[PDB]
């Protein structure tokens, strides 16, 4: 495997932290996170739901042709 | 008491004569196993607060263990401080 000390090249940068004890564990959990997921929600549906609804609508229809076709049929045979 | 504790756990620089028998654990370890290059005590004091603790210098690969054994040390003289190493310090 790989270690700590022996990953990769860094230069320059600083890292600034807290203490876990003095700081907050859900700051704005709702005012800050809601919009979030809104954010990321708007930046994936166009790629993640529409084969979902196209699913959804060969579903539907797949399954009413199979009720009406089949049982509910019996259509004329008349004499 | 803080400064008699820091004596014990002491400071250490790689110009030292004699490094595996010293006293201190830290100085000892940190000798024998070439955790640094160097380390010291401090307790630096201003108005009703300040800073206490210790400084090191070393090798990108040892900063791991020298935490180790500093973190050791106060850990052991919090809650095993013997009556010797006391009169040492």
């Amino acid at each position: 495997g790989r270690q700590f000390g022996h990953l990769t090249r860094v230069r320059h940068v600083i890292t600034y932290s807290l203490s876990p004890f003095e700081q907050r564990a859900f700051p704005h959990y709702f005012s800050k996170g809601i919009p979030n997921v809104l954010r990321r929600t708007r930046a994936c549906i166009l790629r993640v739901a529409p084969p979902f609804v196209a699913f959804y609508l060969v579903y539907t229809w797949g399954t009413q042709e199979f009720e009406k076709s089949k049982r509910k049929n019996p259509a004329a045979y008349e004499n | 008491a803080l400064q008699v504790a820091n004596a014990i756990i002491g400071h250490y620089d790689c110009t030292y004569g004699g490094g595996a028998h010293l006293s201190s654990p830290l100085a000892s370890i940190a000798a024998t196993n070439k955790l640094c290059q160097s380390f010291q005590t401090f307790n630096i004091c201003y108005a009703d607060t300040g800073l206490l603790g210790a400084h090191f210098v070393c090798d990108h690969m040892s900063i791991d263990d020298m935490m180790f054994v500093l973190q050791g040390q106060w850990m052991r003289l919090c809650t095993s401080a013997t009556e010797s190493e006391v009169l040492r310090g």
